[PDB]
């Protein structure tokens, strides 16, 4: 913040909601929310410049976590093959896959 | 001022109760002695699962098992 | 099955409408010293038959300045939304159990005035114009203060679930409690319901015919049923939440015929104050509800959240 | 693409002339356009025809400027030994503040711009050469 | 979740763009704005709802509120504005262009 | 699936008794009785034309006390918290300033209508 | 990046309950009393490692457990829990307000034949001591090293050197 | 009488509470091998 | 079902492709209230519930107040509605082409990517906590009574300074 | 207006900017200005004249649409990084909208035929207000994010305002909105010198505001709003001719003067950066803003304007306005480049 007027004080007005891995109502964590702690703590200390850089492992594992675009790409791909390979007629789904399962407890 | 208090009491009756009722609704929670049980109450309700912790084997007063007596005992909810 | 159950709940509601009609007419007729409706079938009962078809059976009118796409439009959302608030009512089991029933009434009535305010535009006609006009001040009038009296009422309830209302009232009413918040939410359904002292938007006597001076035949037809459907409508939702009947796990029947005795009690009480009183006129009620039961609404709702807490006894969630 | 105007300086000047040509011309056309779009905005005309015609000529007299100054320039890198002297880009652009002045129908229009024009291309070229950075990054 | 959020930044551009072109009424403008402000708290619902971000779930609500009562100085506006010139055509405001 | 179904059987009747309305019926339409109503004597003027509202100021205020409404109605869910004290300082505070509101509106006259 | 390490079919296979919601209901309250260390070290497993591949071993002790306490049910005060249970499945949110009486004999028949005795309203929600050789999980989080922070500059502040050096004033 | 009540109910909601605590590690097992097992079948099917 | 989420917000980007031709304010208001109802919808479907019917209930009073001021002040002899004018007309029926096709380019260019018509309605919902209790918007909305007091303050002072600032503006 | 709703008024306007600049969240930031806009208002329209009214209209449309744009860049932020604070990885595209709608909120080029027409129409001791304390908020968004800025976005802005603010203030007559064209030239140097060092853009802010407050009273004293009316200080008011001399050169940037000591910083710091032809250009288009002061020079102080009968009544009756604020301000705006080092 511009002034700090909140860290001066030391109240805390609205620095408790700025991310995902803050405190939730009865305790129900975010979305990410181990991801997002790794992310922080390594970001923390080091310059914003330095971190965008020595944190970046970290920030990818976040952002794919919360965006999750790999994983897209991933499932289009595997259904995208079972189709072709339906078509040829060289694949069947399985009974567990297909509707009829054991189903568990 | 009695004698405003009086007309106002006939004369605009709503208003006397509204303001009357908000006075009251201000006043009566630090004069009673139950307002502490709700807090108390609210935390006794277990929304969440209690998280078993590890015994390091130094902690004295968490209990081992859920019906030793040591731990809080909702004896007041039960008996408010 | 489940659409045998929408035929249950449906065709009875629609019925017990037709011959409030009848009884509205009786009624009125008994208390001003006259016999009303008895020579159409035996004491009357075909009356309400009669008028149905009739009015479905005469031309609708399509009047040339009129707006087609609305002037169609707001009949049948009046009709729809008067049937759908049906829909979630405890009694004791809902056809439909939505966790926000009450946000959920409130969000349907709130949308029943477009019906009129439509309809009222639509028609391109001075009076149509009025009659839309005072329907919005009678919106802005009753809804300030009907969610807060919902809500005081609720914050011994702890959950906007109207079944959980069911279990509230298993020792005694919440009438009780919150009279003085019962009567406010009468005077709010009389408003709603566009129904006298109240009846400002359709007052004959004023405007010749409000919002639905162009209707006519089925189209107009329609009005009429989901204004009488949500008079039940809404006397059923007081026999809910205030003046809780009995209810018993191993008899839903009790509930269910104790309700119908009291929302007939209520619905007829309708009726009597029809016969019984003048009319506001469209800036008194205004008046009425902003400087009286406002200012009385917003203490008892301080007063309501205050109450569970000083008395220890705050609602259960679920 | 950017490929497309960042390739006016694949190859030194005098060469290429044509391509060089379209793409200055190209430039041109884009800028008159843009000035067009604001002039229609604001200071609307009474006929939407109007409106076009107006889009139309600016467009037009900017893609003609754009075109004559990439010829001018191209041609004299070409005829006379200098690939990179800026004296070219000024002799292009005068050629560009020329052509507006004929479009505009007026002399003082000729004059001014070529002078303005002229010493803006020999600027741009001077910097090109000696590694200018117009609108650069923090490095403090 | 990808496809909605598409559509909703669609349709909050659409509603800008509404908002940028005028039509004559400031009415409608004032309608275009409110649009915009439903398709942003479309936005921010879906977001923190996918997030399962239940600290964040207050913050819609104050874009209500706030965009409530911008709403309705505008409305105040329009009512001044029309005491003024008799309609609410924002051609009638041109004076200050000298 | 059952509200969407209810809903949908709900707006069917309510189409097909209005289609039955219209379809039904022998009609005769002509240009005196399709012309619009005013008391028996034509329209001194069509109805599209502006209609003053005496109560604006009144209603733009209906806009701000429906979003404290709004900001209310999560108290049956807030109640059941354990910073009691905090939410009901919170809740009066909130209500008390919307009773002030109300009051310097109406020592204002912002509710008598306007002529 | 590496191939995830799903266990086996055959490994995640254990003899299961197959008892219905209202069954377990109503002899939840015995079977937090009985069964809590068991359960109670699954727990601290599964909150501890926040792996599910690492708890499968104690989560089938679990199992193993639940399907010892219904064994014995069974057993000795079977019938008593089966009206017990038939009242609680037919209420609608399976309140125990409901069936008071059918509880009462259930939990003397419990009580007599087994020595089992009820929880209070205030005993399986307390938190609780576990006892487990399993080691804490270091490193819980796979959690990379913290990329050390910048050096300190350290020293004492001194007047600056030549006044402040802009352009031309002394000082 | 509302406020007796509303403690009566608390009281029950709590036990109500607690036999979903008690049950809890049971469910969460079954889910452990229950999602383990779906995955691994994807596995194996992707793996084809 | 598969595309009931999509279907869901095109119908919200074709009311708001009407409102922002903008038609005569009556069916600007209408249009916007069938958006709002549809946005409603679409919250519902993501796991909402209090914030739809609030966006739902707000705005059906704003289009009240909205209407009548319209009657009032934003009115014509001839109110245009969408077909009337052939413009308005015409680009309606081309922003609805030009979205279907939109759609289809960024489904070619990008197989996966912002849109993933294949694949579609895969990907509604994330994760849920399938044995919690407390998960419902409602709390998370309530926390500006505990946790955001700051949020309740502003937000409370907005509407409080908004009341002076009306009744000043409509002296 | 009564006196509550000039306290609550006065008090929002004055905590909307303090919110924006201590909240640590982009919403908060975001209400901050959602206050300063709504409470505007009203002070803007307290004349109830159709001028008035047609000027409020104006900024709220305008600055609803910033406020706008501005929440939709906060939005796709949370989206993208589950937060309410710009990072580095966050879009482009986002900061770019952001500094876009701040920049339509300050009124800055080629978003500024707005400024110019609101503030005609709007009253002086609300102008003052307008141009000075209205853009304190803004400007604190961007600098809390300037690290991440666009370089040729901000710079295009910048010099396009420049040129912009510089031609405008020739042809117009209008003593406010000649005030609104300078505000949009130093508001250009301003943003041109925040994504490289933003003290210097605040050491701007400062030098400006310490040196339009003066002008902006000393316009207030006569009520006077045209180059002719200004022109009979030499009769009605004597003695303010020399520091009004003095400001209006400083304001367009004389060396002696403090004014340029902003100008000169910032083309020192650009240079540093190796930002030569931008530089070049805004020190060359910073001297229309000095011929269109010394036109006003002219007018006033160094030349005698005819004057007219009645003036001698206002010469009898006396006066009581002048603050001591006006001599603080104008004193310590046009004679302090000697304690230069210490301000930056
Ligand atoms: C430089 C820019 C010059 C702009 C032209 C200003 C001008 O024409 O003056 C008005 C002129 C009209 O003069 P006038 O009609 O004879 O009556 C005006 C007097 O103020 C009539 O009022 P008075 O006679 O009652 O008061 C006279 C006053 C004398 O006051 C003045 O009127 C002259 C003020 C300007 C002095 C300029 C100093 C130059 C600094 C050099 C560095 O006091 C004195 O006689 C001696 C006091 C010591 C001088 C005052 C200095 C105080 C301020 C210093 C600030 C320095 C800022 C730099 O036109
Ligand atoms: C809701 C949709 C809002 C978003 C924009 C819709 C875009 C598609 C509209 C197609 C054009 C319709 C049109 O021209 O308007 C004509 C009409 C006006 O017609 P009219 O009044 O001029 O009369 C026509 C007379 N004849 C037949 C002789 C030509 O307006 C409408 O169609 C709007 C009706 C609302 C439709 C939505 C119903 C939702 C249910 C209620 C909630
Ligand atoms: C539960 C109560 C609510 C129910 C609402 C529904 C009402 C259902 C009523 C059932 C009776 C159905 C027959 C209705 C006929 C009404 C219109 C009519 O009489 O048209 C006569 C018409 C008259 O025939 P026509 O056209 O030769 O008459 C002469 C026409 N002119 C004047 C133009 C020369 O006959 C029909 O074709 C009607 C067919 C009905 C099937
Ligand atoms: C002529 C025009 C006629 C127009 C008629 C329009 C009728 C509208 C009636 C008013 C509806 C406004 C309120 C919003 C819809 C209802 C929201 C709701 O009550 O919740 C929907 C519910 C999801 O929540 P819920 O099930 O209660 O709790 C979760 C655990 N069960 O379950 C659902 O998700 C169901 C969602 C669908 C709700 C009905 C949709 C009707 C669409 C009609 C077209
Ligand atoms: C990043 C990419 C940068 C691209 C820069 C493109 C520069 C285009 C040239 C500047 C546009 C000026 C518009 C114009 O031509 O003026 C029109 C109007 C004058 O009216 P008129 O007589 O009709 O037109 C005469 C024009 N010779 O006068 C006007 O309309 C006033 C225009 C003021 C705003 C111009 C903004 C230009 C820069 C935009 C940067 C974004
Ligand atoms: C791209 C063009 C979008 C539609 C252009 C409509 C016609 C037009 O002139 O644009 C400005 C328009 C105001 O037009 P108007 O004042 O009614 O005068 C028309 C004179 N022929 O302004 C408008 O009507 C608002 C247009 C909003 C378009 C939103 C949907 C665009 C879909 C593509």
């Amino acid at each position: 913040p511009f002034l700090d007027i909140q860290k001066k004080l030391g109240i805390s007005l609205d620095r408790h909601f700025m991310f995902l891995s803050a405190e939730q109502p009865y305790k129900n964590a975010a979305r990410c929310h181990a991801f997002e702690k790794e992310w922080i703590e390594c970001a923390h200390g080091i310059g914003g410049t330095r971190a965008k850089k020595e944190c970046k492992i970290e920030f990818d594992d976040f952002e794919e976590c919360l965006l999750r675009y790999k994983t897209m790409r991933r499932m289009h791909d595997i259904k995208k093959q079972r189709e072709k390979l339906m078509k040829e007629g060289k694949y069947t789904p399985p009974p567990h896959h297909s509707g009829r399962e054991e189903p568990r407890p | 001022i009695s004698a405003f208090l009086k007309n106002a009491w006939a004369k605009e009756p709503v208003l006397v109760v509204s303001f009357s009722v908000w006075g009251l609704a201000i006043i009566m929670p630090m004069i009673s002695p139950y307002t502490k049980y709700a807090s108390m109450i609210n935390k006794a309700t277990p929304y969440n699962y209690p998280v078993p912790v590890r015994d390091d084997g130094n902690m004295p007063d968490v209990p081992s098992h859920p019906q030793d007596p040591l731990g809080p005992s909702l004896d007041w909810l039960k008996n408010l | 099955m489940f659409f045998i159950n929408i035929l249950t709940l449906l065709v009875p509601i629609l019925i017990a409408m037709a011959f409030l009609t009848l009884v509205e007419r009786k009624i009125l007729g008994y208390m001003q010293l006259r016999k009303g409706p008895n020579i159409v079938g035996p004491y009357g009962i075909l009356q309400p038959f009669a008028d149905a078809m009739k009015l479905f059976m005469k031309e609708p009118m399509r009047p040339l300045t009129t707006s087609m796409s609305l002037f169609i439009i707001a009949p049948t959302l009046s009709l729809t939304l008067a049937l759908s608030l049906w829909v979630p009512l405890p009694m004791p089991h809902p056809l439909i159990n939505l966790n926000l029933g009450i946000l959920f009434i409130l969000a349907t009535s709130s949308l029943s005035v477009y019906s009129i305010l439509w309809s009222g535009w639509a028609s391109n006609s001075k009076y149509s114009l009025f009659g839309a006009l005072r329907a919005v001040a009678q919106t802005i009038s009753y809804e300030v203060t009907m969610a807060i009296i919902l809500l005081s009422v609720l914050l011994m309830n702890g959950s906007y679930s109207l079944q959980t209302l069911i279990t509230t009232q298993e020792h005694m009413w919440l009438l009780l409690p919150a009279w003085p918040m019962a009567m406010m939410w009468f005077i709010s359904t009389l408003a709603e319901t566009n129904r006298a002292p109240f009846d400002l938007t359709e007052g004959e006597s004023e405007l010749v015919s409000g919002f639905n001076v162009e209707y006519a035949a089925g189209p107009f037809a329609l009005f009429f049923m989901a204004e009488y459907t949500n008079i039940i409508l809404m006397n059923a939702l007081t026999t809910i939440i205030f003046l809780g009947p009995l209810y018993y796990i191993n008899l839903p029947e009790l509930y269910s015929t104790n309700f119908m005795m009291e929302a007939l009690l209520l619905s007829s009480t309708f009726l009597w104050i029809r016969a019984s009183y003048p009319r506001f006129r469209y800036d008194q009620l205004m008046h009425l509800l902003w400087k009286n039961f406002l200012p009385l609404t917003l203490a008892l709702c301080m007063w309501h959240i205050s109450l569970p807490i000083f008395t220890a006894g705050v609602p259960p969630y679920m | 693409v950017k490929r497309f105007f960042e390739s006016y300086h694949e190859v030194p000047d005098g060469t290429q002339c044509h391509r060089k040509t379209y793409i200055t011309t190209a430039l041109g056309g884009i800028c008159g356009i843009i000035g067009s779009a604001y002039s229609v905005s604001l200071n609307p005309a009474d006929s939407t025809l109007e409106a076009v015609a107006r889009v139309g000529r600016y467009t037009f007299t900017a893609a003609a400027i754009g075109a004559m100054f990439g010829l001018t320039t191209c041609v004299s890198a070409q005829v006379r030994e200098k690939p990179d002297d800026p004296l070219n880009y000024f002799i292009g652009g005068c050629a560009g503040g020329l052509t507006l002045g004929a479009r505009t129908h007026s002399y003082g229009t000729a004059a001014m711009g070529c002078v303005y024009m002229g010493t803006a291309a020999a600027l741009f070229k001077i910097g090109k050469l000696e590694g200018w950075e117009l609108f650069p990054t923090p490095k403090v | 979740m990808p496809s909605t959020f598409f559509n909703l930044t669609m349709a909050f551009s659409l509603s800008l763009l509404g908002t940028l072109m005028f039509r004559s009424h400031l009415m409608s403008t004032l309608l275009c704005l409110e649009g915009m402000v439903l398709s942003l708290f479309i936005m921010t619902s879906v977001t923190s709802l996918n997030s399962n971000s239940m600290s964040s779930m207050p913050i819609p609500i104050t874009i209500l509120v706030f965009a409530a009562c911008e709403a309705a100085v505008g409305l105040a506006l329009l009512v001044k504005v029309s005491n003024t010139y008799g309609t609410d055509y924002v051609q009638n405001l041109n004076l200050l262009q000298c | 699936m059952n509200l969407y179904t209810v809903i949908f059987i709900n707006i069917l009747l309510s189409l097909t008794l209005i289609l039955v309305a219209f379809w039904l019926p022998q009609m005769n339409l002509y240009s005196e009785k399709a012309n619009p109503y005013e008391c028996g004597f034509d329209p001194t003027s069509s109805a599209r034309l502006p209609f003053s509202m005496k109560f604006f100021l009144v209603a733009i205020t209906f806009l701000l006390f429906d979003l404290e409404i709004a900001l209310l109605l999560p108290l049956p869910w807030a109640i059941q918290t354990i910073k009691t004290s905090t939410m009901m300082i919170m809740a009066f505070i909130l209500v008390t300033i919307l009773s002030l509101g109300l009051a310097y509106e109406w020592t204002q006259k912002g509710l008598e209508w306007t002529e | 990046p590496g191939i995830v390490e799903l266990p086996t079919l055959e490994e995640l296979k254990v003899e299961e309950v197959k008892v219905s919601s209202a069954v377990l209901k109503a002899a939840a309250h015995h079977y937090g009393a009985q069964c809590d260390k068991t359960n109670k070290e699954f727990m601290l497993c599964r909150w501890e490692e926040k792996d599910p591949r690492r708890c499968l071993k104690e989560g089938k002790l679990v199992n193993g457990c639940a399907l010892n306490f219904f064994r014995q049910i069974k057993s000795h005060c079977a019938e008593p829990f089966t009206e017990y249970w038939t009242c609680l499945d037919y209420s609608n949110m399976q309140l125990f307000r409901h069936c008071r009486q059918q509880q009462a004999k259930f939990d003397q028949c419990v009580l007599d034949k087994l020595g089992w005795v009820r929880p209070d309203l205030g005993q399986l929600s307390k938190v609780t001591k576990v006892k487990t050789d399993r080691p804490l999980p270091e490193n819980p989080y796979h959690s990379r090293a913290r990329p050390e922070p910048n050096p300190v500059i350290e020293g004492d502040l001194k007047p600056a050197k030549h006044g402040t050096r802009f352009f031309f004033w002394t000082v | 009488r509302m406020m007796r009540w509303n403690q009566e109910r608390r009281r029950l909601l709590i036990e109500d509470l607690e036999a979903r605590i008690a049950l809890m590690p049971l469910f969460q097992a079954e889910k452990d091998r229950r999602t383990l097992q779906i995955l691994r079948e994807n596995l194996e099917e992707e793996a084809i | 079902m598969n595309n009931y989420i999509f279907v869901l917000s095109s119908l919200f980007l074709v009311g708001c492709l009407g409102l922002a031709l903008k038609p005569s304010p009556i069916y600007g208001g209408l249009g916007l209230i069938v958006s709002g109802f549809v946005g409603c919808l679409m919250v519902l479907g993501f796991g909402g519930s209090f914030l739809g019917l609030m966006v739902f209930l707000i705005y059906l009073g704003g289009m009240l107040v909205v209407f009548g001021y319209t009657t009032a002040m934003a009115t014509e002899e001839y109110p245009e509605t969408w077909g009337s004018n052939w413009l308005i007309l015409g680009f309606l029926v081309l922003g609805v082409i030009m979205e279907v096709f939109l759609i289809c380019v960024l489904n070619y260019y990008d197989e996966v990517g912002v849109i993933n018509l294949d694949g579609l309605g895969d990907w509604l919902m994330y994760e849920v906590d399938d044995v919690g209790v407390m998960l419902e918007g409602g709390i998370g909305v309530a926390a500006m009574y505990s946790c955001a007091t700051w949020m309740m303050v502003v937000a409370g002072w907005s509407l409080f300074a908004g009341i002076f600032i009306i009744i000043e503006i409509t002296r | 207006m009564n006196p509550i709703t000039l306290a609550i008024i006065y008090f929002t306007i004055f905590l909307g900017p303090v919110i924006t600049m201590s909240s640590t969240n982009l919403m908060l930031m975001w209400v901050g200005l959602e206050f300063s806009l709504l409470a505007i208002i009203p002070m803007l329209i307290n004349k109830k004249n159709p001028r008035s009214t047609e000027a409020a209209t104006k900024y709220f449309v305008t600055q609803a649409t910033a406020s706008m744009i501005i929440l939709l860049a906060i939005v796709l932020n949370y989206k993208q990084l589950g937060t309410w604070m710009f990072q580095q990885q966050t879009n482009g595209l986002i900061l770019n909208m952001t500094l876009m709608a701040l920049s339509m909120k300050l009124g800055l080029a080629p978003f500024h035929f707005w400024l110019p027409e609101v503030t005609q129409g709007i009253p002086l001791h609300m102008g003052l207000i307008l141009l000075t304390w209205q853009k304190i908020a803004p400007l604190s968004i961007l600098i809390q994010i300037y690290p991440l800025l666009n370089s040729t976005i901000i710079l295009m802005l910048a010099i396009t305002s420049i040129f912009m603010g510089a031609w405008g203030g020739l042809n117009q007559t209008q003593m406010r909105k000649i005030m609104a064209y300078s505000s949009i030239a130093h508001m250009g140097w301003m943003l041109a010198i925040l994504p490289y060092n933003p003290s210097l853009t605040l050491l701007n802010l400062m030098i400006y505001i310490i040196l339009t407050a003066p002008m902006f009273m000393a316009l207030m004293l006569n009520n006077s709003m045209t180059i002719n009316s200004i022109s009979l200080l030499w009769n009605k008011t004597p003695a303010m001719l020399t520091m009004i001399s003095l400001m209006l050169l400083s304001l367009g940037g004389l060396p002696p003067l403090t004014g340029f000591l902003p100008k000169w910083i910032i083309i020192t710091e650009l240079m540093k950066n190796n930002c030569l032809i931008m530089a070049t250009l805004m020190a060359m288009m910073a001297l229309l803003n000095l011929f269109f002061y010394t036109r006003l020079i002219y007018s006033t102080s160094l030349t005698m304007f005819p004057t007219n009968n009645n003036s001698k009544m206002m010469t009898h009756q006396t006066k009581t306005k002048p603050n001591l604020m006006f001599s603080t301000l104008a004193i310590m705006s046009t004679m302090t480049l000697p304690l230069a080092p210490q301000l930056i």
